[PDB]
């Protein structure tokens, strides 16, 4: 019961951070990075998390 | 890296060995000189310092964008994804050889200064106009011709395997060639031979879709084919069926009859402009020829015009030997008796009919081929 | 319509399961189908079916505009469409004439002189010889074949042509019985005297 309290409380302050886009991945480049592609812009070379 | 093509010697001969001692010198000598300095004042790895630092200045994203006209003291006018364009700088590091017109580049997002300059991705036409392997066997398979064989040969495969009896006597080899006869008689097969002997890169349209549905597209569709045909290597363009632009009339066309004769002035230029052609061969191959224009014929743009005729009795008594080398033929059939079935058959008669023999043959769950069966199909296939 | 489904079989389910069968022969396996007759009578259904029965995935065609955006951007050719038919390569297209198409003027005589036939023209030029993939089939569905232009009947060009004649009397009694089973019916029709009062109609 402690621990659902405590995440129940630090839901709001984790609630308040920003969102994230999605995308469409065209193909994959050398070295960890990949192109993508944003619908209403131009496509991106992006870098890849580690997991 | 291409250091020293002369090596003709190409044996034992103290001249190669001298040579490739010196070489070898040389090049010790010269890592030794690059050397000494990552050993002596190495002031930073330089293999991935360098590297780092460099990756360090360009931020973790990057855009793409057009290039519109670049100034030479390293800055362009670069438009954006969007369209709003800016008037940005160059970097050093951007192995400035690349910049042209048009090419896809790698902006900063930041200040959207050039970082990089990126590589393109292929075309859909590519892939629907590059035959990727040979289709089936060579001239032993055709028969019956062994005449004209010779002058294709001549044509197409000699220039680039024996370039050295042209160079003796000092010729430019034949430029064009086409193809005429009555329908069925072994054209494209001729074509498809080519294509599996040759090395060269192979590209194939008809000519019933180079025709299209706005205006000014066919042209611009011509262009962007031999621009391809140029841009890859010696290669070989066939087309096919050429009248079917000058005889079939389609309502889909938003043009009338004269944007046919816009395609067809582009197409004579492309043939014979006044551009360096390069190194590009062309065959053409219809049965309609007393249509189409004489001013696309002459030569200069075609040298050479190859007649098909009809079979004789002694090439349908090769190709029926042909066609059946694989079937599982009883005894009591005689080609002699099918020879004359009819006065003119073709070539692609003598296909039809086999291959109608041996799937009423396979009704029946059987592995022979009777008379019977023949002697119906004849009748299936060619009286209706 | 049983003997059409035992020709359309050979031609279609077994040079997929048994290749060796037509192996065995040595002669090419067939790659064109025809099917012709009055309107209403029974082809796309069946082309359906046995499309359905072999686990084919059918493909048609109708060259509108709607559906072109998938296709590709703006696809100037029209063999583009290989470039999807590949991935799921036990593959049938199919291709419908338009129920009018005369041989004087308006229709079919004039104005236009194919649409549907020039683009098996150019499918059939294309998978002769050139195509590397195998298990990839044509059918059309038109009336009167006499319409049809020289260059698609030369022997060597279409395989097989199958023809649907107007039902006679069983095939309309048979067909009467398939479709009344879907309603709420009463003990005694004799249906028989219904099928008999209808005569040349269609099914
Ligand atoms: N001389 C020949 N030798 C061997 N086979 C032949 C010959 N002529 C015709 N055939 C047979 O007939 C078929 C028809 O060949 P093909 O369609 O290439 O002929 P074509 O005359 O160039 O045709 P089209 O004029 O209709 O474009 C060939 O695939 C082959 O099976
Ligand atoms: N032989 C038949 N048996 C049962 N139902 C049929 C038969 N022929 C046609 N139908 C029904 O009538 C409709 C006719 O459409 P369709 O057969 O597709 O026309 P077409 O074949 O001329 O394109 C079909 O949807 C089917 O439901
Ligand atoms: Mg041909």
């Amino acid at each position: 019961l402690n621990a659902k309290v405590r995440l129940l409380r630090e839901e709001l302050q984790l609630l308040q951070e920003q969102g994230s886009y999605v995308g469409e991945v065209v193909r994959a480049m050398d070295k960890k990075k990949v192109l993508v592609k944003v619908h209403p812009e131009g496509k991106f070379v992006v870098d890849v998390d580690k997991n | 890296a291409s250091k020293l093509p002369l090596v003709t010697p190409h044996t034992q001969c103290r001249l190669k060995l001298l040579k490739l001692e010196r070489i070898k010198d040389y090049l010790l000598m010269e890592e030794e000189f690059i050397r000494n300095q990552e050993q002596m004042k190495p002031l930073e790895e330089k293999q991935e310092e360098e590297r780092s630092k460099v990756d360090d200045l360009r931020g973790t994203p990057m855009s793409v964008g057009t290039l519109e006209e670049i100034i030479d003291d390293n800055h362009a006018i670069v438009s954006t994804s969007v369209g709003s364009e800016h008037y940005v700088s160059i970097l050093s590091f951007v192995d400035k050889d690349l910049l042209e017109p048009g090419c896809s580049v790698l902006l900063n997002h930041k200040v959207h200064a050039v970082i990089g300059v990126l590589m393109d991705d292929t075309d859909p036409l590519v892939t629907v106009m590059k035959v990727e392997k040979a289709p089936q066997e060579t001239y032993a398979d055709i028969g019956g011709l062994d005449n004209q064989i010779q002058e294709i040969k001549e044509s197409v495969e000699l220039p680039l395997t024996h370039p050295e009896y042209y160079e003796e006597m000092g010729i430019k080899p034949p430029k064009g060639v086409i193809l005429y006869g009555p329908p069925g008689t072994g054209k494209t097969l001729l074509a498809k031979a080519v294509a599996n002997q040759t090395s060269a890169t192979f590209l194939r349209v008809v000519g019933s879709e180079l025709i299209q549905k706005y205006l000014g597209d066919g042209p611009k569709l011509v262009r962007e084919l031999f621009r391809v045909a140029e841009e890859h290597a010696p290669s070989i363009v066939f087309i096919d069926e050429i009248d079917a632009i000058g005889t079939k009339r389609y309502d889909s066309n938003s043009g009338g009859e004269r944007e046919i004769q816009r395609t067809m002035l582009e197409l004579l230029n492309q043939l014979d402009g006044f551009d360096s052609r390069g190194d590009v061969k062309v065959i053409m191959a219809t049965n309609r020829i007393e249509t189409l224009d004489p001013a696309l014929i002459r030569p200069g743009r075609i040298d050479r015009k190859i007649e098909f005729p009809l079979p004789d009795e002694k090439t349908k008594k090769r190709i029926f030997q042909i066609h059946t080398s694989r079937m599982t033929l009883a005894d009591d059939v005689t080609l002699d008796d099918l020879i004359m079935a009819k006065d003119d058959l073709s070539g692609a008669d003598i296909k039809a009919i086999c291959t109608e023999a041996g799937l009423m043959a396979l009704r029946e769950r059987r592995m022979k081929v009777t008379n019977e069966d023949f002697k119906k199909s004849k009748e299936n296939v060619l009286y209706k | 319509l049983d003997k059409q489904i035992k020709e359309i079989k050979e031609v279609i389910e077994l040079p997929v399961k048994h290749p060796e069968l037509f192996e065995a022969l040595g002669i090419a396996q067939p790659k064109g189908v025809l099917l012709y007759g009055p309107p209403g009578t029974g082809k796309t259904l069946l082309a359906r079916a046995v499309a359905h029965h072999t686990d084919c995935t059918f493909i048609r065609v109708s060259g509108s505009e709607l559906v072109q955006k998938f296709i590709g951007e703006g696809a100037r050719m029209v063999r583009e469409l290989f470039v999807m038919a590949r991935e799921h390569a036990p593959s049938i297209i199919f291709m419908d004439e338009i129920d009018s198409i005369g041989s004087s003027r308006l229709e079919g005589g004039s104005g236009g002189d194919s649409e549907v036939q020039r683009t098996m023209l150019e499918l059939l030029n294309q998978l002769d010889g050139f195509e590397a993939t195998k298990n990839i089939k044509v059918i059309m569905a038109t009336n009167r074949i006499d319409i049809l232009d020289s260059a698609l009947l030369r022997p060597g060009r279409i395989d097989r042509k199958i023809e649907f004649p107007p039902p006679n009397e069983e095939a309309r009694l048979d067909i009467l019985k398939i479709h009344s089973r879907k309603m709420n019916l009463t003990r005694g029709i004799n249906l028989r005297k219904i099928a008999e009062l209808m005569p040349g109609a269609s099914g």
